[PDB]
């Protein structure tokens, strides 16, 4: 039998249990004081502005309606249509044929 | 076999640190036991 | 005075505001304090962890219509209570602003602090 | 493979004790293999899986 690690070397942090309990902590302590910061900011600005100032900020959304097209096909302009077909074709057929 | 190094390490994840561990028996037993030459074991810790 | 008056230059509002007191408990109060421009400690690095701070405020607002301020000028001192009881002034309030639709510190105090005594109610009225 | 560092992928060998250790060679079998896997791809033909 073959016991392959693939840890990646996790297995030489000691309690990893507290260590990723800690980093997590510390991650979402600093996210709910720059949160915490932002609210006041914010407060402060709508107490101090009031709601004029911050009423420039919001802006007009257009919401789309449905257009439905008949979906009629592309008429390419005279030179490039005339490109595709041979040149000799202009003539050649009974176009009531 | 997917093994883990998670040993009752982290906790509250009811019994897959058994189910695990339980698999490290199979490297013995392909030796004690009559299945060698129908299957080979080849655990695999599988890390973060 | 009953009247059509519309003098706004000359109105003005020299408040003496109720003095706030604030139990900083956690971290996050200190953050949240520090992140303010009117509150300024003489001392920059003064330790705020489980402190009581008194804001003696005196807020004059000169008046430009009736719905909106000019001059807004909140200042006072801000005190520590020592371990003797004693309050010692620890920084200022700096509180300075043109156009505004109110006061951030007394907002900001009213929100976090205390008024040093609370109104209770009764459970109900007593005709006496 | 630096001489006394355990490299991060390796394979352990059962010490007589009863117990598995890094062993440096399985482990470079194992890094060659991969290696090889890296540069010129690896075949599982005729492998029911």
């Amino acid at each position: 039998p073959v016991m392959a690690d693939l840890n990646g070397g996790l297995q030489f942090v000691p309690e990893l249990k507290e260590f990723t309990a800690k980093l997590r902590k510390e991650l979402v302590e600093t996210s709910e004081v720059r949160k915490a910061v932002s609210i006041e900011t914010a407060l402060e600005h709508k107490v101090v502005n009031g709601n004029s100032a911050d009423a420039a900020y919001a802006q007009v959304e257009i919401q789309p309606r449905a257009n439905i097209q008949l979906d009629f096909p592309e008429l390419k302009p005279y030179k490039q249509v005339k490109q595709i077909a041979p040149a000799e074709l202009e003539g050649l057929l009974d176009l009531e044929r | 076999l997917p093994m883990s190094p998670n040993h009752g390490t982290f906790g509250g994840d009811g019994m897959y640190s058994e189910s695990k561990l339980s698999l490290e028996t199979l490297f013995n037993r392909w030796h004690s036991e009559s299945w060698a030459n129908q299957l080979t074991v080849c655990g695999a810790i599988i890390g973060w | 005075y009953r009247g059509n008056y519309t003098d706004f230059e000359n109105t003005f509002q020299k408040t003496v505001e109720p003095v706030y007191q604030m139990h900083i408990k956690t971290s996050k109060d200190i953050a949240v304090l520090r992140s303010k421009e009117w509150f300024q400690l003489d001392d920059e690095d003064f330790d705020l962890l489980n402190k009581t701070l008194t804001f003696e405020t005196e807020t004059e607002v000169t008046f430009k219509n009736a719905n909106i301020f000019s001059s807004v000028k909140c200042f006072g001192p801000i005190k520590v209570e020592l371990p003797t009881k004693e309050t010692v002034e620890i920084g200022i309030v700096d509180y300075e602003a043109g156009a505004s639709h109110g006061n951030p510190v007394v907002d900001f105090l009213k929100r976090n602090g205390s008024t040093l005594e609370q109104k209770v109610n009764l459970e109900n009225p007593i005709p006496i | 493979i630096p001489r006394e560092t355990i490299p991060f992928l390796h394979l352990r060998k059962k010490t007589p004790a009863g117990d598995w250790k890094y062993d440096r060679q399985l482990s470079s079998l194992f890094l060659d293999g991969l290696e090889k896997a890296a540069f010129n791809g690896v075949t599982f033909k005729d492998k029911y899986v």
